[PDB]
RNA sequence: UGGACCGUCGUAAGACUAACUUAAGCGAAAGCAUUUGCCAAAGAUGUUUUCAUUAAUCAAGAACGAAAGUUAGAGGUUCGAAGGCGAUCAGAUACCGCCCUAGUUCUAACCAUAAACGAUGCCAGCUAGCAAUUGGGUGUAGCUACUUUUAUGGCUCUCUCAGUCGCUUCCGGGAAACCAAAGCUUUUUGGGCUCCGGGGGAAGUAUGGUUGCAAAGCUGAAACUUAAAGGAAUUGACGGAAGGGCACC
């Protein structure tokens, strides 16, 4: 729930989505 | 260690599980030591009381 | 192993300590060093000891109030149950140092490092506070930092002159009556009126040699 | 009381302790004294808030005292708080 | 909903003010937001004075005291009950009460 | 206690274990107990005798114990919103009791 | 006639020491503590044990002829507590009421000029 | 085990600047406490000095930026993400307990954020008391210091700037809590100036540009979903919070 740990639930998508996207280049 | 002691003044009894009058009490041969001991059970003023452990009294305020 | 069958304290023999000449009576305690052996020298363990005593125990003070000058002495040279015990510094007891520092004041502390004409190189730790004036309803009485860095210089140019200053035959006699807290107060009251001033600590970090000749003269 | 009928003419003494800027005009509390040192003779005129060690060319006796605002002559003063 | 005029405690024009470890939980709480208690307590506590002054050597010596300035986290002085829960009209006071006697715990 | 530094610190850590347990029992204490919670059924290991029964038998069964505690007879012959508020009915007991003497 | 050792009573949380020694401090007389007197590993701090320490030292130094002592409390304040624990007053009553006629009652607990970083870490010891 | 812990004197180290310590100061904000020397700087006051609108505020842009983090070099005491134990627990990758590693620290750069809060942009004027209170000014028709009645120094009294902090109140505003500004935003109001908000989510997400060694930073949607979500205050718990006061359900 916490407003801070969702900033981290999402900041660790943005490096799964940046990793996965740029391995596919 | 057969010291006797008589009470000059009662203080409050912390009752609920172990009703005991924490009472100020002086000895007979060492009557200048009006120590504040804890006496389980019903007591009256001026009651003389036997003792062995006459050294420290388990200090608790009021 | 050692394994003494009874009481290594029975090996310990009493030794009577002796103060130097300037204070008072000399016997001020009893040290317990083991009786000597081939590789136990009774002379050898006594030399390091820095012994703690008060000034009231050295000035015939029956009512302890002026006791706070803890003149630590160093057990210097021994002979025949009698160490000679040179001087090693002077703290101030914490019942008296911590008592002075209330809030509502500014303390000024000066620390010097000055060498006597003898080879000792001391370090004296003076302490000031600002005295409240009469009819001062204002509850602070604070100094102004050019009224502190003045006073911190105003102590440092004084108590250096007492160090080059009729030394430890006589310098500790100035510490007997605390004359140095009397020269400070008149000389600082031209700047800001100071409260009780005391020098609180001296450190004797550079003792030169023996000079047993003067030391036996120092044991008068 | 703030509801006074009059604000233009004040009492004399309060505008003498209002400010140098907050009076009904501006007027400085400076002036030009005429200091003669008691140790010598020369008529010297100076600013009150002088800010300069101003002793005479042949009379360097005391003539002034060095400080922030108005120089405060101690026991070496003889002047006149007046236009010279 | 602002609870205090001064917020936490007393930070007027400094920007930011140094921390202090709380005395019994070692919590970094700042200096002005710190329940400062300053005890001058006797060393025998009032019942051994009649026992020490028997075995005193001198003319009663009179015995020294302690000198320490204790800091507290705000929880660790609500739990110790140095400081509790004033009313809404009594959160506005700083100056009273003792009102009874000299205060104990010195004594 | 084992002050002997010429005995293994990595193996006297268990010699300090199973001997402090037997010394307290040798004076007055209850034998240590560990309840093997197998499949919706318990097995209390209270005495040393059932504890010593238990140890050698799982050198033979071993890893299929939970599936043989519920099924094997001869091993069973030898050895013979509704949820949270019972799961916190007991945690409230501890915090009220492990904190009243906290100071 | 009179002879003066010291006491060095170190009374903390969880334990109390009574360490009577020379006027120097080196050669000790009756090193014992209260923690070697009650067999519970929590009872070490009790005022009974500080007496039960001081019921032993105050006679033993008399067997070494000690007539008089000086007292030095300790808290254990490093960065830490900086007040003597529960059995500090329990010793000096037990020591002085065993015919050791003493005067010097000092408190050498350490007191630093803002030294390093006590443990717990910035929120620590959550209970 | 015979010598930990304690005592003691001694050596080496790295870190930190207590007590004094404040509703005290300084700083553009971040932040800022041993002595001293140096080093440029600055607000305030004092000013019958000079210049004469040189000003205000600011898109872009520029410098500074706690902590963590990163690159290299040193050091490395205590503390200590992670790690490993010991417990605790129904479980505990947690709290508590021990060990410590990166980190903490110093120079060289990068990063550019924070509850970076006064959740209050900035310059100007006005509208009230009272109490302190840091600087500087000024009058003692004050005391006091002794160097002397003195004079420098301190205190007290009086006034004034620049203020700051509190209270008291509006006899101003507000949804209120409150605010001497959050007031003079009056009755369809006007001292300039800039930045920002438009029901809640989705979402600081997706994608493009741009900066970074990287972590990440700045820019930044919509499809879709939905009727409430939110602010302040009252009354419900003498329901696991203090302080009281009862009775053998």
């Amino acid at each position: 729930m916490r407003a801070k740990w969702r900033k981290k639930r999402m900041r660790r998508l943005k490096r799964k989505r940046r990793k996965m996207r740029a391995r596919s280049k | 260690p057969v010291v006797w002691a008589r009470v000059m003044k009662v203080l409050g009894r912390t009752g609920s599980q172990g009703q005991c009058t924490q009472v100020k009490v002086e000895f007979l041969g060492e009557q200048n030591r009006q120590i504040i001991r804890n006496v389980k059970g019903p007591v009256r003023e001026g009651d003389i009381l036997t003792l062995l452990e006459s050294e420290r009294e388990a200090r608790r305020l009021r | 192993g050692k394994k003494k069958v009874v009481d290594p304290f029975s090996r310990k023999d009493w030794y009577d300590v002796k103060a130097p000449n300037m204070f008072q009576t000399r016997q001020i305690g009893k040290t317990l060093v083991n009786r000597t052996q081939g590789q136990r020298i009774a002379s050898d363990y006594l030399k390091g000891r820095v012994f703690e005593v008060s000034l009231a125990d050295l000035q015939k003070d029956i009512d302890p109030e002026r006791s706070f000058r803890k003149f630590r002495l160093i057990a210097e040279d021994v002979q025949d149950r009698n160490v000679l015990c040179n001087f090693h510094g002077m703290d101030l007891t914490t019942d008296k140092y911590r008592s002075m520092v209330k809030k509502w004041q500014t303390l000024i502390e000066a620390i010097v490092e000055a060498k006597t004409v003898d080879g000792y190189l001391l370090r004296v730790f003076c302490i000031g506070f600002t005295a409240k004036d009469q009819q001062s309803q204002r509850k602070t009485c604070y100094a102004q930092q050019s009224q502190v860095r003045k006073i911190r210089a105003r102590m440092t140019d004084i108590i250096t002159n007492e160090v080059s200053g009729a030394d430890l035959k006589q310098l500790v006699n100035k510490l007997a009556l605390d004359s140095i807290a009397k020269d400070i107060e008149k000389s600082c009251q031209r700047i800001y009126p100071l409260h009780d001033v005391y020098i609180r600590k001296v450190k004797v970090l550079k003792k030169p040699r023996f000079d047993v000749s003067k030391l036996l003269e120092l044991h008068g | 009381m703030p509801l006074a009928k009059d604000l233009l003419h004040p009492l004399p003494a309060e505008e003498k302790r209002k400010h140098k800027l907050k009076r009904l005009v501006q007027h400085p509390n400076s002036y030009f004294m005429d200091v003669k040192c008691p140790g010598c003779y020369r008529i010297t005129t100076v600013f009150s808030h002088a800010q300069g060690v101003v002793v005479c060319a042949g009379c360097a006796t005391i003539l002034c005292q060095p400080t922030g605002g108005r120089a405060k002559l101690t026991e070496g003063c003889s002047f006149r708080r007046k236009p010279q | 909903t602002k609870k205090r005029r001064n917020g936490g405690r007393n930070k007027h024009n400094r920007g930011h003010v140094k921390p202090v470890r709380c005395t019994n939980c070692a919590r970094c709480v700042p200096k002005d937001k710190a329940i400062k208690k300053f005890v001058i307590r006797n060393i025998v506590e009032a019942a051994a004075v009649r026992d020490i002054t028997e075995a005193s050597i001198w003319d009663s010596y009179v015995l020294p005291k302690l000198y320490a300035k204790l800091h507290y986290c705000v929880s660790c002085a609500i739990h110790s009950k140095v400081v509790r829960n004033r009313s809404r009209e009594a959160r506005r006071i700083r100056t009273p009460p003792l009102r009874s006697f000299p205060k104990d715990m010195a004594r | 206690t084992d002050s002997h530094k010429y005995r293994a610190k990595r193996d006297r850590k268990a010699q300090r274990a199973t001997f402090r347990d037997v010394l307290r029992y040798l004076e007055e204490d209850i034998s240590p107990e560990i309840s093997i919670r197998f499949g919706t059924e318990s097995l209390t290991l209270d005495s040393w005798s059932i504890h010593h029964q238990y140890s050698a038998m799982c050198t033979v069964m071993g890893p299929g114990m939970t599936s043989q505690l519920q099924e094997n007879e001869f091993i069973r012959d030898i050895f013979q919103l509704e949820r949270h508020l019972v799961n916190a009915a007991a945690f409230k007991a501890r915090s009220i009791t492990r904190g009243k003497n906290r100071d | 006639e009179i002879v003066f050792g010291v006491a060095h009573i170190y009374a903390s949380f969880n334990d109390t020491f009574v360490h009577v020694t020379d006027l120097s401090g080196r050669e000790t007389i009756a090193r014992v503590t209260g923690g070697m007197k009650v067999k519970a590993d929590r009872d070490e701090a009790s005022p009974y044990a500080a007496m039960l320490a001081a019921q032993d030292v105050a006679e033993k130094c008399k067997t070494l002829g000690i007539t008089a002592l000086h007292i030095k409390l300790r808290a254990t304040g490093g960065n830490k507590t900086k007040t003597p624990g529960p059995g500090a007053q329990s010793a000096l009553r037990a020591l002085a009421r065993s015919s050791m006629k003493i005067g010097r009652i000092e408190d050498v607990t350490p007191i630093p000029s803002d030294s390093t970083r006590r443990k717990g870490g910035r929120r620590g010891r959550r209970l």
